[PDB]
């Protein structure tokens, strides 16, 4: 009888809509995120199920911020709206406090807050998904959390989620170091998704993305200094495939 | 082929221009090409039973092309043509490649033309799957033999 | 068909239907039987109002009404659920004379009837609505006639019919089509709607009716709505008679 | 296929040593004429 | 199975995945029609049947396919009543995105407003999901032919042709094998009508079955506009198939 | 079959709603009232309750307005929300509009308010039936209100308890009281005549009678008590 | 700044001065006050510029939802939506508004909305700041349905004579042709004009 | 049952959702305030593990609420997340408005009494966070409470809330005393903890630390959270490492 | 037990084509058919 | 597995499947004359046989 409000709790404690949630989360694609000393590596594999349906319409990495990105496992549809509803609130709260983009600890509470709001009402479900964010400031250095449906957040130097968790976190686990470079750890991320699926494994349709160091590239206007470009770059499948070829 | 009254329809077509047949046969020496033509706009028709309807004309026309020595290459090409265009029902475009095994299995109008001409038929019929796959036999036999 | 699925009308079955939806056509039914016929210069409506009682006024209900000046509408269903159907018809129609200062057309009502009872199937607090509505005139455009289904759904029509009797109804619309390519005249076409009802009557044999027969005609009635009165509804009702027996 | 082929030659089977291929579940709707194609089948073969 | 929840879309199943949402999936398969849209090399046609079971209907009103703004079609499998609402949404917000941003919406912004749109649906409990597949086609100012196919769960994503109905599978694989065969995404033909005639081609292929010019229903996106063709236009089409 | 009668907004699978066939019993239950009509005069005549004979009766005729008046059969709440809201229209058409509010229009609107309650989640279909009289230009009309908010205009109709013995008499001298014109004190006795055959185990007292009575150049009025003691 | 919207026999030509003027200074000095608001009806502006900028973007909307739901919009119909904005945004917009569109049923129509919002369906139209010295020249010359080279002509003319005796109007003469052949540009360059 | 709506009541006068709310507490890691009439320590426990967390750079169990005032978080962190946030607004609202912090006793009631309201009011979860305070004002000195979910409190010497809350109180109270310091009371966390906890290592990985003290300078109050490698370093006196 | 449905279907099919021995193509036309994981999310593919 | 291995779907009989259906019944009775089978099959969608 407790599973069913989200008012309703168990004899033993705890909410069933959460912990059916996390059931949910489970189900979704592999996806699994490193830290490293000069960077983050956050990757996903892709599907469609029908090879008609192109894969660059789907992002599974999708930039919060220009110095933020994000993937998710989980249903498909919570994840689009709530990107939105955190860009949207990203800007409210602290692109208007600080005029840029806010600091990745910062954010990360933010878009936890829409989580523990759609556990607060009833007749609102949770979101179906978990995230994995990463991104870099200026005063905590690169940084990895996990933002799990139930409105916690956890901070993370490795961790994985989805269908290839409980064997990707194993492997992680083992071949992890203290200090890797950003060269490495996209190897050791290639690598461990390469775990879950195999034959029908390239770099089209692996979608590997990173936050370094600045790139002055895609900053799109040149002459001021005292600003740096995107953390935030995603790899294409040709640059994806040189780093396989190279295994 | 839903319907009785359309491929009835056909047939009346089909027999004004049967009339005409020693104007088309006329045009046959001139060019064998042309001939086919004014038939292969009843055969080629969305409908089924169309060469069932028109029947009775491709039943005399292709003893005057395979019977030539220069006219059955482009009596295969025809053959080939209705199979994949079309190809109506399991015995309509079918019987007209099966009158051939007939008439060409007895008369032997050379024998280059006879050897060359059942690869052509057997080669079609491969790849089909009704009623001329049962017709492959036939042809397949008469093949072997010569060989 | 299984338990639950009906109760609320916004759960969905295993069927891949709404239940709640279908049993409000079920209740259109049991309704008093109603038909359009399109024209090539009008439309006309014709209903079967039962009286049921005989201490009751003749020719003085009605479930004929209109909508702007030149839209009938009649329903057939439950009476008062018909009602608030066409009454949110008129609010329509006349916010649009103030916006857009001209006479609605045909399928732009058609659009705005078709979402309120998508509303109305779309939340669980309301209630999805047990009624069918024939409808339409002509405007700008020539005639149209159009049918709203208690699910939401509506399509342009050369012949409506609902009701009880509408399987009767149907039989004889379509033989009116075939024999009438030009799509009949409006005039006998008021004269040919008497009969298609006199005999849909037949399946509800015990109570008495009276027939009302209104029209909109480009022709005559100048592209206005007006119902049919007086001697030509007599003729009506004399031509129906006659071919009956 | 799966009754008729092996039945006359289970010798085929045997070459490629992958086990001659039994049992069919029919299934479909009440009056598909499934009982009726069981004999079809078995017609052609002339089995009992 | 069932207890709760098959009543809920706002409570979840021990499986994770919201039961009465699945059924929007089964709700699409409900009034027998097929969708077929391909990509030209500047142009997208889409195409689905009709079905007019009486004479009493007319086959002018009878349709599944609509304008939703200057530059943009969108065909609906499943029920009316979603598709008139779905089709009422994307209207006004096609129309909105311009005095707000300027310029003609992209297939792509429309596409992912709608998908957000069905996804909230769900988020509530008051609301229910749609029960249609929306798969909207346009020829974009700056990415030209596109096809995206919104589903009713708030799920999208592009194509190179779809495919939608009941009888989907046959089509689907029809242009697998197609698009493999050829070693390119798109249909290299030049014109508009040479790519409808394709498509024609295609539809009576993969289904089995002859139609006839009073069936079909045909829209056509060339870069900067949209049309729906009328039964006379679209026998040109037809009698160019009949006799090559 | 009988499960879905819980609530209005659900429908059941023959199609009707339990909770609008049960206010429709509700008014059969209460009071008994009988309404006949004339081209000239409109007249209602109704059985008051009383709990016992200590109590001094409940009238059941509201007036309206000095052209319009009702009178009640079935739930006492109910009734006293709808007239108040009848009440309301009538003085908004002769403050807007100047017009003595017309019988026809003012039934229709009477089933606009009916049937949100029958939509909407909350509120209940009104327990009564109300028969509404009124002589507007277009004459005498009487009105049938129903719970489902159909409204119908008859010459004589009557209900309420037991009231089809009022029915059954008015349906024979229906014709004959329509020629009754130009008199209202034959109006009266007619409907004194219907509503006793629908009683039994009970007579008519001084207090059981309200005689409601609006004709051509009469306004509305209640009588009671010792005028209607010319028709006990 | 005069504009104006003048029928012929074949559809109307909605003819404009392209000064913009914020006091004595000229603002800019070519900016068309023809700004289309559908394909095949367009619509000019006079008045205070950033009330009726504000109201034409509203008046799009309206046509664009008009389109896409119920069919083609009317001249008739687009001044009604005009008329709406204006009259409830009487004490706080200014917008001098002619609306002129070529239907193929009723052929070219122009409805004039004054600056407090009526619709009045007239052959022509003038207004502005610039079309109060031009009133007697327009009547005198004006007959009904001229061929285009003739209304060409006309127009022309009437706005060169408005330049002269408006120090408000000034830039290039505008004229934007709705007629079934599609929409036409024309411009014309003070060269020519001074002297016709 | 009596389960079913929160603002029910069941034939016994309990209401189900208080106790079932107050259970969920005692699901989440142990934390511990020992008061001492030199300082007092908060001192808490993790309830999460594993060599790819991170927890060597972080704290998520004590907040610093205000400037003298601050928790222990014990029960659901999404729970905790919001009252957080709403409790460190009010006492520091007080701040703004009297110029002068709020003192201990009433910022633990304003949140009492913002729990109290998920039961009493509307259709919706009571909060399941038990919230140790700690808290200096110039009015009672050095104050310990602990609010219930139930949302009320009671002040304190010494208290344990989350995890293993019936053994842990039995093990403070052998040892504790009136008298007390300040070093003893941090020793006496570290020994409660090693016996409460289900993990043998219970190294600094496990471990959060903060002392507020106003023998912290003096005239002055210091809100100290440690640091990981300080939490490290007093590991080795006790003795546990 | 994928495994072995794989090579169940390879020597279904030889027999098929009347060959006597499992060889490539036999294989690899098996292999794809019953791959297994992922083949009901076809239609349901808001899944990924 | 090893007792069904095969699974056999056995569908409905088509529109030109119903056709054939109707020729073997009508034969097996007695019958004056009938003919009717083009328009009987489309009366008769979706019926097993
Ligand atoms: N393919 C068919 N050809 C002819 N008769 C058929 C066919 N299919 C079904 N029938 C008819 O239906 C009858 C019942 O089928 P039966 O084999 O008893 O079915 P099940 O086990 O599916 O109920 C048959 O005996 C035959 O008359
Ligand atoms: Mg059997």
């Amino acid at each position: 009888r407790y599973s069913f409000s989200l008012t309703t709790f168990s004899p033993s404690g705890k909410l069933g809509q959460i912990d059916y949630a996390l059931t949910a989360v489970k189900q979704g694609v592999t996806s699994l995120g490193i830290k490293a000393t000069n960077g983050v590596v956050i990757a996903t594999e892709k599907k469609s199920s029908s090879p008609l349906a192109m894969s660059e319409t789907l992002s599974k990495v999708s930039l919060l911020t220009p110095d933020i990105g994000a993937v998710y496992s989980g249903m498909g549809p919570d994840y689009r709206v709530l990107v939105d509803k955190s860009r949207k609130v990203a800007h409210t709260s602290y692109k208007r406090i600080y005029g840029e983009y806010p600091p990745t600890k910062l954010l990360v509470s933010e878009v936890a807050k829409i989580m523990q709001e759609a556990t607060q009402s009833g007749g609102v479900r949770p979101f179906g998904v978990s995230l994995l964010i990463a991104g870099h400031d200026e005063f905590n250095g690169f940084s990895l959390y996990q933002v799990d449906p139930s409105g916690s957040y956890f901070p993370w130097k490795a961790t994985a989620i989805g269908k290839g968790s409980v064997a990707a976190k194993t492997f992680l686990e083992k071949r992890w170091n203290d200090e890797l470079e950003l060269e490495d750890a996209i190897h050791i991320a290639l690598l461990t998704l390469k775990e879950s699926v195999e034959g029908e494994f390239n770099g089209d349709t692996i979608e590997l993305a990173i936050i370094g160091d600045e790139n002055p590239d895609l900053l799109g206007y040149t002459g001021i200094p005292t600003d740096k470009g995107p953390r935030f770059r995603k790899l294409t499948s040709q640059e994806i495939n040189d780093r396989l070829e190279a295994l | 082929m839903s319907r009785d009254a359309p491929i009835k329809a056909d047939k009346d077509y089909s027999q004004i221009l049967k009339e005409e047949f020693p104007k088309i046969d006329s045009l046959a020496q001139n060019d064998c090409n042309s001939a086919l033509d004014q038939l292969l706009v009843l055969e080629k028709k969305t409908r089924q039973a169309s060469d069932l309807a028109s029947s009775k004309e491709v039943l005399a026309k292709i003893v005057d092309l395979l019977a030539s020595r220069n006219k059955w290459d482009d009596l295969n090409e025809q053959l080939t043509l209705l199979s994949k265009k079309h190809g109506q029902l399991k015995l309509s475009i079918q019987y007209m490649i099966q009158k051939v095994m007939e008439y060409l299995k007895s008369s032997k109008s050379l024998d280059l033309n006879t050897r060359i001409s059942v690869i052509e038929t057997i080669r079609v019929v491969t790849e089909n799957k009704i009623f001329v796959e049962v017709e492959r036999a036939r042809v397949t036999k008469d093949l072997v033999e010569i060989k | 068909i299984g338990t639950g699925y009906d109760l609320s009308n916004s759960v969905f079955s295993p069927d891949g239907r709404n239940f709640q939806v279908e049993y409000a056509v079920k209740a259109v039914e049991n309704g008093t039987t109603s038909i359009g016929i399109k024209c090539n210069d009008g439309v006309v409506f014709a209903v079967e109002k039962l009286i049921t009682s005989k201490l009751l006024v003749p020719q003085k209900n009605v479930k004929i009404q209109v909508v702007d000046r030149h839209i009938g509408c009649v329903y057939s269903g439950l009476i008062p659920d018909g009602r608030h159907l066409v009454n949110r018809g008129r609010e329509e129609a006349a916010s649009f004379k103030k916006l857009y200062k001209t006479p609605i057309p045909i399928p732009a009502f058609a659009d705005r009837l078709g979402q309120y009872v998508q509303a109305h199937t779309l939340y669980n607090s309301v209630r999805p609505f047990g009624v069918s509505t024939i409808f339409g005139g002509v405007d700008k455009n020539g005639a149209h006639l159009y049918m709203l289904e208690p699910s939401g759904s509506y399509w342009g029509y050369k012949g409506a019919a609902t009701g009880k009797g509408r399987q009767s109804a149907k039989a004889e619309l379509e033989k009116l089509v075939d024999h009438h390519p030009e799509g009949l005249s409006a005039r006998e076409a008021v004269k040919q709607a008497a009969k298609i009802i006199y005999l849909a009557h037949e399946d509800n044999k015990e109570k008495d009716f009276e027939l009302e027969i209104s029209w909109c005609s480009l022709s005559e009635t100048n592209g206005l709505h007006k119902f049919v009165k007086g001697d030509l509804l007599q003729e009506a009702i004399d031509f129906a008679q006659k071919e009956i027996n | 296929e799966v009754i008729e082929l092996p039945l006359k030659n289970p010798e085929i089977f045997q070459r490629v040593g992958i086990k001659p291929p039994k049992g069919v579940l029919l299934y479909g709707p009440p009056g598909t004429g499934k009982t009726l194609l069981a004999k079809a089948v078995a017609a052609t073969i002339g089995a009992n | 199975s069932a207890a709760g929840y098959d009543r809920h879309i706002t409570i979840f199943s021990p499986e994770g995945r919201l039961y009465q949402v699945e059924y929007a999936f089964k709700a699409t398969n409900q009034t027998n029609i097929n969708s077929l849209a391909v990509r030209g090399k500047d142009c997208t046609v889409v195409i689905s049947q009709k079905k007019v079971p009486d004479k009493l209907l007319d086959p002018t009103t009878v349709s599944y396919i609509f304008c939703i703004s200057r530059t943009i079609g969108m065909v609906v499998n499943g029920p009316i009543p979603d598709a008139r609402n779905a089709a009422l949404r994307a209207k006004a917000e096609a129309a909105e995105f311009r005095y707000k941003y300027g310029y003609d919406m992209p297939c792509d912004v429309l596409a992912k407003r709608m998908a957000n749109l069905s996804q909230i649906y769900t988020q509530r409990a008051y609301m229910r999901p749609l029960g249609v597949i929306l798969t909207f086609v346009s020829v974009d100012e700056e990415l030209g032919p596109s096809i995206y196919k919104t589903d009713p769960a708030g799920y999208y994503v592009g194509y190179k042709a779809t495919a939608t109905g009941p009888k989907q599978q046959e089509i689907t694989t029809n242009l697998e094998n197609h698009f493999k065969k050829s070693k390119i995404d798109h249909i290299n033909e030049e014109s508009w009508e040479k790519v409808v005639e394709f498509a024609i081609t295609h539809m009576i292929d993969a289904l089995g079955t002859e139609f006839s010019k009073n069936d079909l229903e045909v829209g056509v996106a060339t870069k900067d506009k949209f049309f729906t063709l009328s039964a006379e236009n679209i026998e040109e089409r037809l009698v160019a198939i009949a006799e090559q | 079959r009988n499960n879905y009668d819980g609530d209005t907004v659900t429908f059941s699978p023959t199609g009707r709603l339990f909770q609008v066939e049960y206010a429709l019993e509700a008014i059969k239950q209460g009071s008994v009232t009988v309404g006949l009509r004339s081209n000239t005069h409109a007249v209602l005549v109704a059985l008051k309750r009383n709990a016992d004979e200590l109590s001094s009766y409940q009238k059941k005729i509201i007036k309206c307005d000095e052209h319009m008046g009702l009178s009640l059969a079935g739930l006492a709440p109910d009734a006293r929300v709808l007239s108040n809201y009848l009440r309301q229209q009538c003085n908004y058409s002769s403050l807007v509009f100047n017009r003595k509010l017309a019988v026809e229009r003012a039934g229709h609107l009477l089933c606009d308010k009916a049937q949100k309650n029958t939509q909407s989640y909350g509120g209940r279909p009104y327990g009564v039936g109300l028969l509404i009289i009124g002589y507007d230009k277009s004459g005498a009309h009487l009105l049938e209100f129903q719970p489902s908010g159909n409204v119908t205009e008859l010459y004589g109709t009557a209900i309420g308890a037991r009231s089809q013995g009022a029915k059954t008499y008015l349906e024979r001298t229906l014709d004959t009281f329509i020629k009754i014109d130009g008199n209202p004190d034959e109006l009266i006795k007619a409907g004194v005549e219907a509503i006793s055959q629908s009683l039994r185990d009970e007579s008519l007292t001084v207090d059981n009678l309200s005689i409601a009575i609006v004709g051509k150049d009469t306004p509305f009025t209640i009588y009671d008590g010792e005028a209607v003691a010319k028709y006990i | 700044t005069s504009i104006m919207a003048v029928t012929f026999k074949d559809g109307v030509i909605l003819g404009a001065d392209s000064r913009t003027t914020t006091g004595a200074y000229i603002a800019n000095r070519v900016t068309d006050k023809l700004t289309r608001v559908h394909d095949k009806i367009w619509c000019c502006r006079s008045g205070s510029a950033a009330d009726t900028q504000a109201i034409a973007d509203i008046v799009q909307y309206h046509l664009e939802l008009y389109t896409s739901q119920y069919g083609t919009p009317s001249t008739e119909t687009a001044a009604s939506v005009f008329k709406e904005l204006c009259y409830e945004n009487k004490d706080n917009l200014t917008a001098g508004i002619i609306v002129a569109g070529y239907d193929d049923k009723n052929k070219g129509e122009v409805y004039t909305i004054p600056l407090g919002g009526s619709v009045h369906k007239l052959p022509y139209a003038i207004a502005g700041s610039g079309s109060t010295f031009i009133y007697g020249y327009c009547d005198k010359n004006f007959r009904e349905n001229m061929s285009k080279e003739e209304t060409v002509d006309f127009i022309k003319h009437s706005l060169s004579q408005a330049i002269k005796w408006d120090g408000s109007s000034g830039g290039v003469i505008r004229m934007v042709v709705l007629t079934a052949a599609g929409v036409e540009r024309l411009i014309f360059y003070p060269d020519e004009y001074e002297q016709l | 049952r009596y389960d079913s709506r929160t603002t029910i009541f069941s034939p016994e006068g309990r209401l189900y959702q208080v106790e079932y709310a107050l259970e969920s507490i005692s699901h989440a890691g142990t934390a511990i305030g020992i008061m001492a009439s030199d300082g007092i320590v908060l001192a808490a426990e993790r309830k999460v593990t594993s060599t790819l967390l991170e927890q060597d750079t972080s704290t998520e169990k004590l907040y610093k609420l205000n400037d003298k005032i601050a928790v222990a978080v014990a029960g659901l962190t999404a729970d905790a997340e919001i009252l957080i946030n709403t409790a460190r607004i009010h006492a520091q609202n007080y701040l703004k408005t009297y110029n002068e912090d709020i003192p201990v006793e009433i910022l633990v009631r304003r949140l009492s009494d913002i729990k109290q309201g998920y039961t009493q009011h509307g259709g919706l979860r009571p909060f399941g966070v038990s919230f140790i305070y700690a808290g200096y004002d110039d009015r009672y000195g050095y104050q310990l409470y602990t609010s219930n979910p139930s949302g009320n409190y009671t002040g304190w010497k010494a208290i344990s809330v989350g995890a293993n809350t019936s053994a842990a109180q039995t093990l403070l109270q052998m040892d504790y005393k009136d008298d007390m310091k300040v070093d003893d009371a941090i020793e006496l966390a570290l020994k409660t903890l090693s016996k409460t906890t289900d993990s043998s290592a219970l190294t600094y990985d496990r471990l959060e630390f903060a002392t507020i003290r106003k023998g912290a300078n003096d005239g002055e109050v210091y809100q100290k959270i440690f640091k990981p490698q300080e939490i490290k370093d007093i590991l080795v006196k006790t003795g546990i490492t | 037990a994928v495994i072995a449905a794989i090579m169940q279907e390879a020597g279904l099919r030889a027999v098929r084509k009347n060959r006597y021995v499992i060889l490539q193509s036999d294989l690899e036309e098996a292999y794809a058919t019953q791959v297994k994981t992922d083949n009901t999310v076809d239609k349901f593919d808001f899944y990924k | 597995p090893g007792r069904l291995d095969r699974k056999v779907e056995i569908p409905l009989p088509n529109e030109a499947g119903r056709l054939e259906i109707f020729k073997i019944h009508t034969a097996k009775v007695k019958k004056t004359g009938e003919f009717d089978f083009e328009a009987a099959v489309k009366m008769s969608d979706g019926f097993n046989g």
